[PDB]
């Protein structure tokens, strides 16, 4: 997703 | 619509039989006139004024022939 | 000692106006001896033959009716005077002979039960009157699996008939269970059949709901209102006060709203609620309901003594009054009286640092170390140390000034620094390297770097350092836990897991962000899971509670300012920064959804500093209203976990465990509330609490080794290797066998090597099978995220009861276990035995396999409405998906509802990049090198980005980490990163091979040829006394390379020298035809190279068909 690292 | 639970049950189940509308409509007219008959039966039952119980046989047999007549 | 910077000793008191220190005896004395009286604050101490007498006469039917019959609710003998004017309408209730049921009717007992409309409006069986569970006599059968709104009793006249009757239609199953069903009717899972028209509709026709499962409902008509659960209703049914679709979508406050007309000026409406011209009032004409405009003509009604009791002040108008309250006082609902405003709670932003409530106005004060500037509200830090920001890029920890003037590297060359924190006591810095899965520390003067934690760190997310109790707290996102340890990295202990709330609705799923508050002994953390929340726990693992749970989707960031004690956090999805009290009350938004993607924020004085992922920027602004927003810096890589380095951000406090470890054996943790302390034990220890002390009794598995002093226990493969791990040194005893393997690797008893995961997995992997030995595996234990079969092999906790043989002996799928086990807190259980996340219940998808997670009757109720702040409701079904999944290029609603009309969806003004299609992607994904829009519009029309300090540029202009340069392998796709190495010096603590390439120094002189040319072994001292370099078991290549004995002349060029393939050695190696056969050149060619078409030996004997075709199909 767009909130992982 | 109808007063009693049993008439509503017959009414949903009659629709579940997909019967013809003219037959299905005649069902309610025979049950709705029985609705007024059952009400005076019930009033005379709880109050106990129907000392002979004459009003019970005449709606029991009417309901039975209604079930037989209309294909239930 | 000296005085803390800008502060005063606890033995004295600080003046507010100038920061000077005076003794406490001058405080609270009544004499303003300070510069502005800050010492003397007010908070201190101060015909008559046809009927009979029992019957009422009637005319037409010649009937006579009892006296109690009439005036009951209907005309008994069709008399028009029966109801209206024969009895008193409400002089009395209908007395005890007929029980009370509505005012216009009455009920004689049993009718409250039978289900017939005997009060005129069905209200006889309302509330909890009667008939909780009806019963069936002879010739009747009960629909036991049913609820009130369907049925509970049916006659035998309908059992095993032609049409289903009960709720689940069990009447037709019974013992009947017929066979005959054809293609003319739809077939259900349970076996019953129904007409094709009764598929994919609003009715549960088959009982089993097989006629509805898997259907795809087309959208409703134009005149058909659609509810959130997917049921179409007539628009006439909307806002008729009847729940026409169950979930209440058609009956809700703001959809069924008719806001009253404004009529702002002139247009003086009267008190009956309709707007009329202003001049009509007291025009001597009664134009409103009841003298609403004519009081004769109005005058002030407060003039008489205490009429309407206007508490503070009053004012009048043409036809009314209105009281008023002085500033600092608010009127309450009675519209007559005023109460004091707690401005410190109702309006926190008025005072910059601290607030004290007064009856009326308020007074703002500053925390010690701060002085209030002459404006009366803005405190200023008094220490002559200027703060600076410390934030982490993926490769760097960088130093940035508060105003942004200076910018420099604190450190570089790291793998991936996702979090960091500082300690002002030792001037030390801590950070988590997510790429290496280690936690390091170093002094701020850039020396004494070391690694304190390197084991069982599956996925660390955020860390926080406790300056008071010298403890280190960090979150793990894979184990879903909150850990604790001393600053040196010992005595690790689990202090939180599973769920937080009493309902198990908010659980550890995606922990991120952490902030300690040692003053009150609390730890605050955030989770961005499906049920996102901000939790709280005591520093010792008590007081689990939920602080924020509403209007929160992606809480990446969290912090506390320590001066106002306000809690601060930011949401990446909703895009806000919002602050609240420590208990979660009185929340206020700083930025109202305008931030692209904040990740970490921090506070100092009056300024909030946050790191933005989408813009890759560090920004600052006012901490209360967001004014003065300024971009400080903008980097190539994403910024993580910014921190303001200043001693005021770690306020001084007494240590409850002072100079004695609190008398605790291993750990002393601050009690919730801060006042007390609690002794604790590490992970593999048992707390045998005694009368006046806690005993930490060691309890470690058979795969673990207990150290000499019982200070810790370590995995069994950490015993007998190169490094001493225990403090005692028993890790490496004198009677220690030779170490054949590398670090972090299990060693077989015969010298073979295998990974630690090979231990007790029931698949023997060592040559001796010692990895599955009874003594070793008898008391094996594994992590909290795994479940252990009776076979003593550990599998992930979610691999149970899935009809897959994850364990060898089906213990995971055994029916006895799959019926008695529970799910872990926060997980839903299926009748199949599956454990699934609670979010997976009622989401259309068949997750249990048995559709147990999708009860259609229950899933469509009001209890599963989507959270309208963050979730988007699918059109044709009851599924809810998060808003960020809307037109992302993937079918998430199972009906493609979320991908419809993305053209109308606007991107966020600054953080997103619109694709060729109408999708919005984060700007950080522009020109990254991979297609994320689904049409390559992001990577088109791009220019390669410039390299940073730790990066190296290939011939293709793409940047790679400098560590990959000259490491024997190419990463640029060509010769670029190994173009020349012979005349280059490489990162420290690395050994450069003679061929120019360089390896980590630990791989030098350890037998294995780690350099390509084996130069890491070609010049080393003699390993064994009598001159030998390898133990006898291994072979010794003439270039001093150690090699496994069975590798001898197997056809692989194993010794880089070539000593492995001498023919004289080759001929005498034992061989076996199915595995190794002799080639006619005396070379035992590997058996896999026979009939391979390749001349592994120089005469083609390995390819001759005579002895490698199939004689018996072999
Ligand atoms: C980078 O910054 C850090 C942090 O400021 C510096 O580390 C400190 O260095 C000073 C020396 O300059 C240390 O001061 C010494 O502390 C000793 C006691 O604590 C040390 O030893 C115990 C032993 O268990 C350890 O537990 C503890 O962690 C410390 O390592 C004192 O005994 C010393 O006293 C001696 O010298 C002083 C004068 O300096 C004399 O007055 C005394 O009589 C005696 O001779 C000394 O005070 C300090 O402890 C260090 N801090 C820490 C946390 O260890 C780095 O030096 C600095 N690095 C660089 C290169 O700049
Ligand atoms: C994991 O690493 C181990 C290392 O030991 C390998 O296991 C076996 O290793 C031995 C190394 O010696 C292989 O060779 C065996 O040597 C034995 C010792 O030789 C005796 O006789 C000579 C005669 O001069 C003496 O000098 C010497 O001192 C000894 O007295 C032989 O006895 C072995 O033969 C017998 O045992 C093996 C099983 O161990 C049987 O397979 C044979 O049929 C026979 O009964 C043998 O020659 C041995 O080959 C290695 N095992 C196997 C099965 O190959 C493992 O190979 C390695 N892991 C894997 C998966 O390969
Ligand atoms: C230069 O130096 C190295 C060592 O510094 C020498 O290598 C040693 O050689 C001896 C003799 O071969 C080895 O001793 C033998 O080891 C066998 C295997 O045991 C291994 O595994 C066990 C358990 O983990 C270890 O305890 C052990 O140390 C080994 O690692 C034993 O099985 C042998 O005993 C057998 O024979 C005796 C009779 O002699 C029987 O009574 C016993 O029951 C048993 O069957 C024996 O102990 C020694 O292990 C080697 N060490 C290394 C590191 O390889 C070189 O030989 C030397 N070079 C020269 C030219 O001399
Ligand atoms: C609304 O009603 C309130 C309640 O009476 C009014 O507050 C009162 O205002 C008067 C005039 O400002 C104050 O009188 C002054 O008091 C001082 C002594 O403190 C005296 O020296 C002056 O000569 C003067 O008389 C009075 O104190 C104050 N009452 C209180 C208790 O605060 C208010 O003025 C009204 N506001 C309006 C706009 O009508
Ligand atoms: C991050 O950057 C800031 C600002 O550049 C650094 O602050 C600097 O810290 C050093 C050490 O405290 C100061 O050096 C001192 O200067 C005085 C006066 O010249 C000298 O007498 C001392 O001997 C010492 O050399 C420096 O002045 C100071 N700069 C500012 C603007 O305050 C900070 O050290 C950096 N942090 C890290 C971890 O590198
Ligand atoms: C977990 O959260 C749920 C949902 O908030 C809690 O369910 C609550 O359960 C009570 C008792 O069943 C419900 O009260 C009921 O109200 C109806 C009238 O609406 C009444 O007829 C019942 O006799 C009963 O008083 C309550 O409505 C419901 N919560 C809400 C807000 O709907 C539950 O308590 C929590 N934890 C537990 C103990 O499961
Ligand atoms: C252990 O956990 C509970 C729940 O988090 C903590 O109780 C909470 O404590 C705060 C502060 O004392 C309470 O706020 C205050 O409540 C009173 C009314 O009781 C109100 O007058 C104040 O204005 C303020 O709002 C909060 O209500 C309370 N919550 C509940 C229901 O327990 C408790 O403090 C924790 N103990 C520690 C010190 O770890
Ligand atoms: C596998 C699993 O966690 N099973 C658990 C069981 O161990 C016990 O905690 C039970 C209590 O209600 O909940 C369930
Ligand atoms: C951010 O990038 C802009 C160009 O878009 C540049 O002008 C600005 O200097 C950068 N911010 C800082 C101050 O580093
Ligand atoms: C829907 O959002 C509004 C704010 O626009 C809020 O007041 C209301 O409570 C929300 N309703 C639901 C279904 O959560
Ligand atoms: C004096 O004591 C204070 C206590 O907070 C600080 O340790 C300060 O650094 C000390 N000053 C000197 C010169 O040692
Ligand atoms: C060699 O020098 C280069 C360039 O100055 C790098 O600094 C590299 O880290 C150096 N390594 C050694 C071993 O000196
Ligand atoms: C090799 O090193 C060993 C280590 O014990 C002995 O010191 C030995 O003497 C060394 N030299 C030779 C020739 O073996
Ligand atoms: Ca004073
Ligand atoms: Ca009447
Ligand atoms: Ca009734
Ligand atoms: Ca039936
Ligand atoms: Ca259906
Ligand atoms: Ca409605
Ligand atoms: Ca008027
Ligand atoms: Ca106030
Ligand atoms: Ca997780
Ligand atoms: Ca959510
Ligand atoms: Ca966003
Ligand atoms: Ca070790
Ligand atoms: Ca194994
Ligand atoms: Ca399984
Ligand atoms: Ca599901
Ligand atoms: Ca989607
Ligand atoms: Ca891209
Ligand atoms: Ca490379
Ligand atoms: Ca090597
Ligand atoms: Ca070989
Ligand atoms: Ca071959």
């Amino acid at each position: 997703x767009x909130n992982x690292x | 619509e109808f007063r009693m639970e049993k008439l509503n049950q017959l009414w949903e189940k009659a629709k579940r039989l997909h019967l013809s509308p003219v037959r299905l409509a005649e069902l309610h007219s025979d049950l709705k006139i029985q609705e007024r008959d059952e009400l005076n039966w019930k009033k005379l039952k709880v109050e106990g004024l129907d000392g002979d119980g004459e009003k019970e046989a005449k709606l029991v047999h009417n309901l039975n022939v209604i079930l037989a007549r209309y294909g239930l | 000692p000296t005085r803390p910077p800008g502060m005063c000793h606890l033995d004295e008191f600080q003046c507010q106006g100038d920061g000077t220190c005076i003794p406490n005896t001058w405080e609270c004395d009544g004499h303003p001896d300070c510069i502005h009286g800050s010492d003397e604050h007010t908070g201190c101490v101060p015909a008559s033959h046809t009927c009979r007498s029992n019957e009422f006469q009637c005319l037409s039917p010649q009937r006579c009716i009892p006296s109690y019959w009439f005036c009951d609710g209907e005309a008994d003998c069709a008399d028009g005077s029966d109801e209206p004017d024969t009895c008193g309408h409400s002089v009395n209730t209908c007395r005890a002979s007929q029980f009370q049921c509505d005012n216009g009717r009455c009920i004689s007992g049993n009718w409250v039960c039978d289900g017939d409309n005997d009060c005129g409006d069905m209200s006889d069986e309302d509330q909890r009157h009667h008939c909780e569970l009806q019963n069936c006599s002879s010739t009747q059968f009960t629909c036991v699996n049913s609820r009130p709104p369907n049925r509970r009793c049916i006659p035998q006249y309908w059992v095993c008939d032609g049409d289903a009757d009960c709720s689940d239609a069990l009447d037709e199953l019974q013992n009947c269970t017929m066979r005959t069903c054809s293609a003319g009717e739809f077939s259900c899972a349970n076996g019953r059949c129904v007409r094709q028209s009764f598929r994919c509709d609003r009715r549960n026709d088959c009982g089993d709901y097989s006629d509805e499962r898997g259907c795809s409902y087309p959208p409703c008509h134009a005149n058909q209102f659609t509810c959130q659960n997917g049921r179409c209703i007539p628009r006439f049914f909307v806002c008729d006060e009847d729940n026409d679709c169950g979930d209440g979508s058609d009956e809700q406050e703001h959809l069924c709203h008719t806001p009253e007309p404004t009529c702002p000026l002139h247009q003086f409406r009267c008190d009956n609620g309709h707007c009329i011209e202003m001049g009509r009032v007291c025009n001597h004409v009664d134009d409103c309901s009841d003298n609403s405009d004519e009081k004769g003509c109005g005058i002030n009604e407060c003039l008489d003594s205490s009429i309407s009791r206007c508490d503070h002040n009053c004012t009048d108008t043409i036809t009314s009054f209105y009281c008023s309250c002085l500033p600092g006082y608010k009127l309450m609902s009675d519209k007559r009286s005023c109460v004091d405003i707690d401005e410190c709670k109702e309006s926190p932003q008025l005072c910059s640092q601290k607030c004290e409530n007064v009856v009326g106005s308020y007074i703002c004060k500053c925390a010690p170390g701060y002085i209030r500037e002459p404006d009366g509200k803005s405190c200023r830090q008094n220490s002559n140390i200027e703060p600076y920001l410390i934030f982490s890029n993926r490769y760097y920890i960088r130093n940035l000034t508060t105003d942004g003037s200076s910018y420099s590297l604190i450190l570089q060359g790291l793998g991936n620094v996702v979090a960091l924190d500082f300690d002002r006591v030792e001037k030390r810095l801590y950070w988590i390297d997510a790429e290496k899965q280690i936690i390091e520390r170093m002094f701020l003067n850039k020396t004494n770097r070391e690694t304190i934690i390197n084991h069982r760190l599956r996925r660390a997310e955020s860390l926080a350092v406790d300056w008071v109790s010298r403890k280190l707290y960090w979150l793990d996102a894979i184990l879903d836990c909150l850990f604790v340890s001393d600053l040196e990295g010992r005595h690790r202990k689990m202090i939180a897991q599973h769920c937080v709330d009493a309902n198990n609705t908010f659980c550890f799923e995606h922990p991120r962000g952490i902030v300690l508050h040692p003053q009150r002994g609390h730890v605050y953390w955030a989770d961005w899971g499906v049920h996102a929340y901000i939790g709280r726990i005591g520093m010792d693992g008590t007081n689990k509670s939920v602080i924020i749970s509403t209007k929160i989707e992606w809480p990446n960031a969290i912090t506390i300012d320590y001066t106002n004690d306000l809690l601060y956090w930011a949401d990446a999805h909703l895009g806000y920064i919002e602050f609240s009290d420590l208990e979660g009350h009185h929340r206020h938004t700083v930025y109202d959804g305008s931030l692209p993607h904040p990740f970490a924020l921090t506070i100092f004085e009056d300024t909030v500093f946050w790191t933005d992922w989408n813009t890759r920027t560090v920004e600052k602004g006012n901490k209360y209203d967001g004014s003065g927003r300024v971009v400080l810096v903008n980097t190539t890589h994403k910024p993580f976990d910014i921190h303001v380095y200043h001693p005021y951000r770690q306020p001084i406090m007494s240590n409850p465990c002072g100079t004695n470890n609190g008398g605790c054996s291993h750990l002393c943790l601050i009690k919730a509330g801060g006042r007390g302390f609690t002794c604790a034990c590490p992970d593999d220890f048992q707390t045998v609490q005694l009368r006046d002390r806690t005993l930490c009794m060691p309890m470690c598995s058979s795969t673990q080794f207990l150290c000499g002093n019982n200070e810790k226990c370590i995995p069994i493969w950490w015993k007998c290797d190169g490094q001493k791990d225990c403090s005692d040194g028993s890790d490496e005893p004198d009677l220690c066998p030779h170490r054949f393997c590398r670090l972090g690797q299990f060693q077989c008893r015969d010298g073979n090597c295998t990974s630690p995961q090979a231990l007790c997995n029931a698949r023997q992997d060592c040559a001796d099978g010692s990895d599955e030995d009874r003594v070793l595996c008898e008391h094996h234990r594994c992590e909290s995220n795994e479940w252990q079969c009776a076979n003593k092999r550990c599998i992930p906790q979610s691999w149970q009861c899935d009809s897959v043989n994850d364990c060898l002996d089906n213990s995971d799928e055994d029916t006895s276990h799959c019926a008695s086990r529970t799910c872990r807190p926060g997980q839903f259980k299926c009748n199949n035995g599956r454990c699934i996340p609670q979010s997976w219940k009622c989401d259309v998808d068949n997750d249990c396999g048995d559709y147990s997670d999708e009860p259609i009757d229950e899933c469509t109720t009001a209890a599963y409405n989507c959270d309208n702040h963050t979730e988007f409701s699918c059109k044709t079904n009851y599924r809810c998906i998060p808003q960020w999944a809307v037109c992302n290029g993937f079918d998430d609603c199972r009906d493609n509802s979320d991908e419809q009309g993305c053209e109308s969806v606007p991107c966020h003004p600054s953080g997103d990049f619109r694709c060729a299609n109408h999708h919005c992607i984060p700007l950080r994904w522009k020109c990254d090198g991979t297609d994320d829009c689904g049409d390559n519009s992001d990577e088109e029309n791009c220019v390669p980005r410039e390299c940073s300090e730790s990066e190296f540029r290939c011939a293709d202009q793409q940047c790679i980490p400098s560590r990959w340069v000259c490491d024997q392998e190419n990463d640029c796709g060509d010769n670029s990163d190994e173009r020349d190495c012979e005349m280059k010096t490489c990162h420290p603590e690395h050994f450069q091979c003679t061929s120019g390439h360089c390896v980590p120094k630990a791989l030098a002189c350890d037998g294995r040829a780690d350099c390509l040319d084996a130069s890491d072994e070609s010049a080393c001292p003699t390993r064994f006394p009598n001159g030998t370099y390898c133990p006898a078991a291994m072979f010794e290549c003439k270039n001093h390379v150690c090699i496994q004995s069975f590798w001898i002349c197997d056809g692989e060029n194993d010794c880089v020298d070539g000593s492995d393939e001498e023919i004289h050695l080759c001929f005498n190696i034992p061989c076996e035809s199915p595995q190794r056969f002799r080639c006619d050149n005396s070379r035992c060619v590997y058996g896999h190279q026979l009939c391979n078409g390749v001349d592994d030996c120089g005469d083609g004997s390995d390819e001759k068909e005579e002895h490698c075709r199939k004689p018996t199909h072999k």
